[PDB]
């Protein structure tokens, strides 16, 4: 639920979070600290149709 | 009309003067803060840094400037060493932080950890 919006075949890798962790889980993916990168948020660049 | 400290042309339309911040305390004044917690150096983080000559221009660093015995001095934002955070949050404000002895680099092994760094007395 935390994870910044992207659209249809997103490719850049590394991104800003643009925003804090808001469930329990989230909090323990990120770490009890600050990090600003965000790795792999990427998705398929899917057909037009 | 040349700057007589950096070298830099007037009539040169990039050419741009420093702005300092309020809070802006000279450098020993600010390496006194509790905000910061194997060198007999301090070593801390430093965001929204200025770079210029005594005159107040904005100066590159590789240009060997440094190198040619002029004095460039900087400002920004210090922050604690672990603190990964780039905006100006949990820091101190310095201005005409003493000037550069050496500037360095550090990165070209492991990650992209290309991280720059300046040194001073
Ligand atoms: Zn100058």
């Amino acid at each position: 639920s935390d994870l910044p919006e992207i659209q249809n075949g997103a490719s850049n890798s590394e991104i800003p979070y643009n925003g804090e962790p808001l469930s329990w889980f989230q909090r323990q993916l990120r770490g009890s600290h600050y990090q600003p990168i965000l790795r792999d948020h990427i998705c398929k660049d899917m057909s037009p149709l | 009309p040349k700057c007589p400290e950096c070298g830099q042309h007037l009539d040169d339309p990039n050419l741009k003067y420093q702005q300092h911040p309020e809070d802006a305390v000279d450098e020993p004044q600010m390496l006194t803060s509790e905000k910061l917690s194997y060198e007999d150096s301090p070593m801390h983080r430093f965001t929204s840094f200025s770079v210029y000559c005594s005159r107040g221009h904005l100066c590159p660093v590789d240009t060997g400037l440094i190198e040619k015995n002029v004095e460039l001095y900087f400002s920004g934002c210090a922050k604690a060493i672990h603190d990964e955070n780039p905006s100006m949050e949990g820091g101190i404000n310095g201005k005409n932080l003493g000037p550069i002895n050496q500037w360095w680099l550090s990165g070209f092994d492991g990650g992209e950890k290309v991280l720059i760094g300046f040194s001073t007395a």
